[PDB]
């Protein structure tokens, strides 16, 4: 039987969050000069 | 123009007539009324008479109340030791209080003691009953001006030579005989 | 303090009759009450979470 | 004074939009169903004393 | 309903905590600081149940 | 009324246990302002009443 936990409403933020970690990282296929030019 | 003492209103009045001469005892037995009941009727049975104050400690306390002079005897109204009461607006800020000595809690016995000036450690410790008024105060505090012997007991101790009750604030002491 | 002090009655101390100034400061309660509870709010979010470090 | 409290009278009577939208959301009805919060009966002067107490 | 309790149970529990410094209180101190986001609610209910002049 | 060091009081300790003192009140003629008169100064006058206010 499964029963949510009663939070008490006078109670701040637990825990702390502002932490922060460097964003994560497949390249779709790109399907798309003369001497003088340069 | 405002200088504020805070301290609840004292009941009842109790002289001591000493070798120190008088001091005035206001009580508060609001506050302290086992402790008070026991000082009254202990007054009234001549309890207190020709006892002598045994210990002093230079600027700290006083202390009297014993019949046998030793310091290690004493006894209650109520038969036994009773119990310590304490109050947050009862403290000990000053010389001029008039407080209950004990070994312990709730070993209250018939000794108390005068103090000399600031004890901080013995709060919630020892119950204050009273303080002596300000007019009187320089007596007691010849209570404590004495050649001091080992022991903290002074070689010519003061004494109390009786008591008068003021004023009663209790309606049913009955002094035993 | 000038209907009251009208006749004998002189520039004295004692008037009592306060529910006018009471009155006043409950208004004002009532609406700075929700400003101190989201500053408060936020007070101890940033007490307990931590001041939020992207200052996005 | 007497024309500073005109000021506010009709300033007041010039700014009263209805509520202009509504909600019924109750706090202590809240709170009482859940049972961190007790309720009693006290002397206000006792509960007076009791919140300044809490608030130091 | 959520019957109401006798009145010495609120008056023990804040004389026990009367400072949350105990060293056997800890959890209170987090809980109690939460709170302050509430105490303006409680101020302004507080003051406008004063007792009035005629009432003992 | 007090000072910053004295700590606030034990309703209970002092408070509780002494007399209210003397409010206000007045001396209304008992004859005069006899249908007001058994109910004026209490504090939610007609309360327990069927036939004065609606109720509780
Ligand atoms: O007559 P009182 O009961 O003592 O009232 C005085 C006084 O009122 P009146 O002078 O009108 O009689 C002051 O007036 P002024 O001295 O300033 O002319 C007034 O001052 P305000 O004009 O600022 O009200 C002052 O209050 P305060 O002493 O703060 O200036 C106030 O007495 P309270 O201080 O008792 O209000």
């Amino acid at each position: 039987r499964m029963v949510e936990m009663q939070k008490d409403p006078m109670e701040p933020p637990r825990f702390k969050i502002n932490k922060k970690i460097p964003r994560g990282p497949p390249p779709a296929p790109v399907m798309h000069m003369t001497v003088k030019e340069q | 123009s405002n200088i504020y003492i805070q301290e609840p209103p004292t009941n009842g009045k109790v002289l001591l007539k000493t070798t120190a001469g008088d001091i005035d005892i206001e009580l508060w037995s609001k506050e302290a009324p086992k402790a008070c009941r026991n000082f009254i009727q202990l007054c009234l049975e001549a309890y207190y008479d020709n006892t002598i104050f045994h210990r002093v400690v230079p600027g700290f306390i006083v202390q009297g109340g014993d019949p046998t002079g030793t310091g290690s005897g004493g006894e209650s109204i109520y038969g036994a030791p009773f119990k310590d009461e304490f109050h947050s607006r009862l403290r000990f800020n000053r010389r001029g209080l008039v407080a209950m000595a004990n070994a312990g809690s709730h070993d209250n016995g018939s000794q108390f003691f005068f103090t000399l000036g600031r004890a901080d450690e013995l709060n919630n410790k020892h119950t204050i009953f009273g303080k002596v008024t300000g007019d009187t105060v320089y007596n007691m505090l010849r209570l404590s001006e004495v050649d001091i012997d080992d022991d903290e007991r002074p070689h010519n101790p003061h004494k109390i030579k009786s008591c008068e009750v003021l004023f009663n604030p209790f309606d049913d002491i009955i002094p035993r005989e | 303090y000038y209907r009251f002090n009208t006749g004998p009655v002189g520039k004295g101390p004692g008037c009592g009759f306060w529910a006018a100034g009471w009155r006043v400061w409950l208004f004002f309660m009532r609406g700075i009450t929700p400003l101190l509870e989201r500053w408060l709010g936020n007070l101890l979010a940033r007490q307990f979470e931590g001041r939020h470090s992207k200052g996005v | 004074s007497y024309q500073k409290l005109l000021k506010y009278y009709v300033l007041n009577a010039l700014k009263h939009r209805p509520p202009k939208a509504q909600k019924k959301r109750y706090l202590f009805r809240s709170f009482k169903a859940t049972k961190f919060f007790q309720s009693t009966k006290l002397d206000w002067v006792e509960v007076g004393l009791q919140v300044c107490r809490q608030g130091y | 309903q959520k019957e109401d309790m006798p009145p010495e149970h609120v008056r023990k529990i804040i004389r026990d905590h009367g400072d949350m410094t105990n060293r056997k209180f800890r959890h209170d101190k987090r809980v109690y600081l939460g709170a302050l986001k509430y105490m303006p609610h409680a101020v302004l209910k507080l003051l406008e149940n004063m007792p009035m002049p005629w009432e003992q | 009324p007090f000072d910053d060091e004295e700590p606030p009081l034990d309703y209970a300790d002092n408070i509780l246990d002494v007399e209210p003192l003397e409010a206000i009140q007045l001396e209304l003629d008992p004859e005069e302002d006899a249908p007001v008169l058994d109910w004026f100064y209490d504090h939610q006058p007609l309360r327990d009443s069927r036939k004065y206010v609606n109720g509780s």
